[PDB]
């Protein structure tokens, strides 16, 4: 009773730092602490409403800041795949309507794609063009992002002009819109402490 | 079923 509580505390303490992290570009910072956020899951941590939502944020976080380590992998899909994944589930499980996670989805899959192109894994790009883009966005992109493949023209605009770094400074603006607003109780005390 | 806690909201990559 009194572990889960702390666990709990422990936890969002550790969820308010890696989203500093995050939010100011330290992302190795955010690993380091992702990790230790990890290894807290196995602990009580209380009635799963109760940590549900910070965790599935941090989840997506923790895709998109893998999002260019195609080498990686959250599921035996890329991390952006998974990060879309989890998308999903955000706007299921926090009552969102399609509209309000459209441009957020439609960020996710533009960057699956490029990332894939920037890395000259054609192949891949083009699967995940035709998995995730197909039932959503618009045809001339979808043609442009094709072409872009065939050709292999990483001089494209489309490809020159994407910034990972606003992309994921973006996910986080939207992500972060869906929590509610406390202050960790370990950061007061701390704060009351020195 | 046999879903675990950290499975499900799993943070870190299993393989990276």
């Amino acid at each position: 009773r009194l572990e889960e509580a702390v666990n709990r505390w422990v936890l969002k303490f550790y969820f308010h730092e890696a989203l500093r992290a995050f939010r100011g570009s330290r992302y190795g910072d955010f690993r380091q602490i992702r990790d230790i956020m990890q290894a807290l899951l196995v602990r009580p941590l209380g009635k799963e409403h109760t940590v549900s939502r910070l965790l599935r944020v941090m989840q997506c976080l923790s895709r998109i800041e893998e999002g260019e380590n195609l080498d990686c992998s959250f599921d035996m899909l890329t991390p952006l795949e998974s990060a879309i994944n989890v998308l999903e589930m955000i706007k299921t499980e926090f009552t969102l309507t399609e509209a309000v996670v459209e441009s957020s989805r439609k960020l996710v899959k533009e960057a699956a794609v490029i990332i894939c192109i920037k890395n000259k894994e054609f192949e891949k790009a083009s699967k995940i063009l035709k998995k995730h883009m197909s039932k959503d966005t618009t045809q001339k992109l979808r043609n442009d992002l094709l072409n872009i493949i065939r050709e292999k023209n990483l001089a494209h605009p489309v490809i020159q002009n994407f910034s990972y770094e606003t992309f994921q400074q973006k996910m986080l603006r939207f992500l972060e819109s869906h929590l509610d607003d406390a202050e960790p109780y370990l950061l007061t005390m701390a704060k009351k402490a020195l | 079923s046999q879903e675990t806690f950290e499975e499900k909201y799993r943070l870190s990559p299993t393989l990276s």
